[PDB]
């Protein structure tokens, strides 16, 4: 975008961070997906030492 | 024997109660157990001796509360009327709208049982003081007020209607409308304008008032 | 394994300005052409829906 | 198709047409019950 | 009349494709499934539920 | 126009909208279809298209 | 709304016809507009940003 | 000379009327998500333009920035025109609301 | 163009209006998450109060006069509860209709109300039982619509969005997409 | 019970077995024959939510109050197409629509 009203827009209504919830019915949609979701049940298993 | 004579008194049991139950409902003075007349006693009372009913004497005056008299000033009588006859000329009409000239009532809610004429459909708003109201028999057999997704309807006088388009600085016509001819609309008996009050189940608030306009 | 056909590399573009139209004033259509990006009906109404309208401006 | 092609006007009423006539200038305004009563006052 | 029988029962068709899905709703283990394919050939049998005890389903997406 | 209801710019509401188009389409139904005229017994006959 | 000569392969338009599609000029290029500074790519992976 | 008597006498007094002074005026104390979007545009957009700054601006570049260090110190003198679909409105300044 | 004007109702933008509030309690749906999470909230006092600051908030906005206005009809409607909603007296209008819910506190959805009545009745918990009334409620107040929001496009692209997802087969009734187009 | 095939007069009739005052449709413009419009707007938030509770898909009721609001919205049952918008003040929608 190519002025300061919209960059304000950009950055604070239509970014990432305030789209955490759908407005559909309120349930999330960032989040990790597949790397990292099978990789934390093993730090956070009880034999990381 | 009397297997036919039963279930046409017990949905005239029932059209009576609805009907008491409407003038209730609208703020009118009809008692308590007026509306919950047993079955039993509506076949003692009205019914005559041949093991039939007769429906002149369920015709009666209907006045005003003390509350909707101070709420709605323009107010006066009402003068529910039943028929006997099931084919409704324009001749026995005439005795209809003198019955209201004479007692000078504020309406008259007319009852019929199979039809009306045609030519006698055009003397229902002759009387600019007193419209006429109608309503079939088999129109009546549940008051459809009592069933779980109709809300309930309260209307309102121009005072708060007054403080209603102030409230949210509104035209007088930009609210959802109710029809003409909507039959909660004839049950309540809307003249025009009349914004009527509809408290619903939100299913996230419960309770949550809203409203309505007739034209 | 099966080295297709289909590459990334005759997909992407750029355009930050030029050929605009006569009868529109607005840019052209082309990957060979300097292919102008197009914000369509859905997305008309989805700046709407975050709220925006100086991203829609 | 209503124009009447002999007499220079409709084949309407006088007041068929006006009826018609005043309730649009009823309904140019803020007002709709009015022009429902429009057709309650007549003789 | 026909001498095969032509009409299910109102209770008696009890799926037994039933697998031991973790309930998040009251703690059931048992539950049913109607697994259907539905995407193009990058994406697998999209996993639906339905138990019985509670009522309330479960969906596993891939 | 003595209320604040009005003013002589007019007032254009869907629902006034709604009833504007329930005269005219009914006041474009019976024009459309009358025997003679009313101011004179004379008339003409089907214009076809 | 033309009578014409005969069928020819969606013949040549007035000014109604420029007007009456999801083409024509409404959805094409007044709802539809191609904007300026703008881009498309493949989208990739990165797990550092 | 004349009829522009007879148009600004009617129309200073038509914006005379939907006008809802402080003590009438009942919508939201808050500042709604959207106000501090168009607030950090416009006056973002002063600022580019040599529009004078009120507040120590220590090697920042970005107008954007610059006029979020004004509205975390209440500094910006713009007032909000809440208009009201009746066609009335409140006027609200910066510095009566809550930024949150 | 169907959005929350900031009377909280629900206008049309050439000025119609369809409904008073954003469905009745007019909360955000982004927002609604915790806000039922009673055990939650209370389990977070420390953390989440600073968020809904209190200090710098209380002067600009009523504060006491809806909280008695909810504790009538709340009362109210314990009396007439056994009545079927035909014969219910409606003499007291709910505190959302009247009272606005961003300019007074306490004035809130008359069902959530019935849970954040009905919690803390089934509670054996150093924070006493008013200082929590207070946040839930001021946490209603913070997690209302923003006015001005596009209750249209979302109204629509919650619809849309997901029946891009039941065209399937049945698991009598017209089913799915072809029974939403009637 | 479910029947297949809509009357509502002649199942007042039927009060014995029947609770008449719990009879429940999903023919939306015959609720509105006799229920009235603020039972037909009743019918579209429970018979939208019949098609997406089917698929395990939630949708928030503030979504559906304000779609079936909308479409009763003149007291009568409207949809969206030319004959709903048939009744609009900006006709600059009506043009870019069909
Ligand atoms: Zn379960
Ligand atoms: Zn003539």
């Amino acid at each position: 975008p190519q002025n300061e009203n919209a960059r304000a827009e950009a950055l604070n209504l239509a970014n990432t961070d305030s789209q955490y919830l759908t407005p559909t019915s309120g349930s999330p949609v960032r989040g990790l997906i597949q790397d990292h979701i099978s990789a934390g049940v093993w730090l956070t298993s009880k034999d990381s030492f | 024997m009397d297997q036919e004579n039963e279930r046409n008194i017990s949905r005239l049991w029932r059209a009576f109660r609805t009907v008491k139950e409407m003038v209730k409902d609208r703020g009118y003075f009809i008692t308590q157990e007026e509306v919950e007349l047993p079955l039993e006693d509506f076949k003692a009372k009205y019914c005559d001796s041949m093991g039939r009913p007769q429906r002149k004497m369920m015709s009666f005056q209907a006045n005003p509360t003390e509350e909707s008299i101070s709420k709605f000033p323009d107010m006066g009588s009402l003068w529910v009327e039943f028929c006997d006859e099931p084919s409704v000329g324009v001749k026995t009409m005439k005795t209809f709208v003198i019955h209201i000239q004479e007692k000078n009532f504020q309406t008259g809610i007319f009852v019929y049982q199979n039809n009306i004429t045609p030519s006698a459909m055009k003397l229902v708003p002759s009387i600019p003081p007193a419209t006429i109201e109608t309503f079939n028999e088999a129109a009546l057999v549940v008051n459809i007020t009592h069933h779980e997704l109709v809300p309930k309807h309260i209307r309102l006088s121009s005072d708060e209607k007054r403080e209603l388009l102030k409230r949210y600085r509104l035209k007088e016509s930009q609210l959802p409308r109710i029809q003409r001819a909507d039959p909660v609309a004839l049950y309540l008996g809307l003249k025009r304008g009349e914004v009527v009050k509809i408290i619903r189940k939100s299913e996230t608030s419960g309770r949550y008032a809203s409203y309505r306009i007739c034209m | 394994y099966q080295r297709l056909r289909h590459m990334v590399n005759d997909k992407f573009q750029v355009r930050s300005t030029g050929p605009v139209n006569s009868l529109t004033m607005q840019p052209v259509k082309g990957r060979k052409r300097h292919g102008g990006i197009r914000v369509g009906e859905m997305e008309r109404d989805a700046l709407i829906g975050h709220g925006t309208s100086f991203l829609l401006q | 198709r209503a124009s009447c092609l002999f007499c220079h006007h409709f084949r309407l009423k006088s007041v068929e047409v006006h009826r018609y006539a005043c309730k649009l200038r009823l309904l140019q305004y803020g007002l709709i019950d009015e022009s429902y009563k429009l057709d309650e006052i007549t003789l | 009349k026909s001498v095969v029988k032509t009409s299910l029962k109102k209770n008696e068709l009890k799926d037994g494709a039933t697998i031991k899905e973790k309930c998040p709703q009251c703690g059931n283990e048992e539950m049913n499934y109607h697994t259907l394919q539905l995407r193009s050939a990058d994406e697998g049998a999209t996993v639906f539920y339905t138990c019985t005890s509670c009522g309330y389903k479960f969906r596993t997406n891939n | 126009l003595s209320d604040g209801r009005t003013t002589e710019r007019g007032s254009f509401t869907a629902t006034v909208n709604d009833e504007r188009k329930k005269l005219v389409h009914e006041f474009h139904k019976k024009l459309l279809s009358r025997g003679k005229c009313d101011n004179c017994g004379m008339f003409s006959p089907k214009f076809r298209k | 709304k033309a009578q014409g000569r005969t069928s020819g392969k969606v013949p040549i338009p007035g000014v109604k016809q420029a007007l009456e599609k999801k083409e024509g000029l409404f959805r094409k290029h007044m709802m539809g507009k191609r904007v300026n500074y703008a881009a498309r790519s493949v989208i990739s992976p990165d797990p550092n940003i | 000379p004349e009829d522009f008597q007879q148009h600004e006498q009617i129309r200073r007094k038509t914006l005379k009327e939907k006008a809802i002074p402080k003590d009438q005026r009942a919508t939201t104390p808050y500042m709604t998500k959207y106000e501090r979007a168009r607030i950090l545009g416009t006056r973002a957009l002063q600022i580019s333009m040599n529009a004078p700054v009120f507040v120590d601006l220590e090697g920042e570049t970005d107008p954007l920035r610059i006029a979020m260090k004004e509205l975390a110190e209440k500094k910006i003198p713009l007032v909000i025109r809440r208009y009201l679909p009746d066609g009335s409105f409140e006027d609200w300044s910066v510095e009566e609301l809550i930024v949150d | 163009g169907v959005h929350v004007s900031y009377d909280n109702s629900i206008r049309d933008a050439d000025g119609t209006l369809v409904q008073f509030m954003y469905g009745g309690d007019a909360i955000d749906i982004t927002k609604e998450s915790h806000m039922t999470q009673f055990e939650f909230c209370l389990d977070n006092y420390y953390a989440l109060l600073k968020k809904y600051n209190p200090s710098a908030l209380i002067e600009h906005l009523d504060v006491e006069s809806a909280l008695k206005y909810s504790k009538k009809t709340l009362k109210y409607r314990k009396k007439h509860s056994k009545e079927p909603h035909y014969k219910q007296s409606v003499k007291y209008d709910p505190v959302l209709a009247k009272y606005n819910p961003a300019k007074y506190l306490g004035s809130v959805s008359e069902n959530f109300q019935d849970k954040l009545e009905s919690f803390l009745d089934k509670n054996s918990k150093g924070v006493n039982e008013k200082k929590f009334r207070a946040l839930m409620q001021l946490k209603y107040m913070r997690s209302l619509i923003n006015p001005g929001e596009a209750v249209g496009i979302i109204a629509s692209q919650s619809v849309g969005e997901p029946s891009t997802q039941m065209t399937l087969n049945t698991f009598n009734v017209t089913l799915g997409i072809p029974r939403l187009r009637e | 019970l479910v029947t297949e095939g809509v009357n509502f007069q002649a199942m007042w009739d039927q009060e014995a077995f029947i609770d008449v005052d719990g009879i429940t449709s999903n023919d939306v413009a015959a609720v509105l024959k006799t229920y009235g419009v603020e039972a037909a707007r009743n019918t579209i938030v429970n018979e939208i939510n019949n098609v997406f509770s089917r698929y395990a898909i939630s949708v928030s009721f503030r979504h559906l109050d304000l779609i079936a609001d909308m479409m009763t919205r003149q007291g009568t049952y409207l949809a969206f197409n030319r004959q709903g918008m048939e009744t609009s003040t900006s006709s600059f929608m009506k043009m870019s629509y069909e």
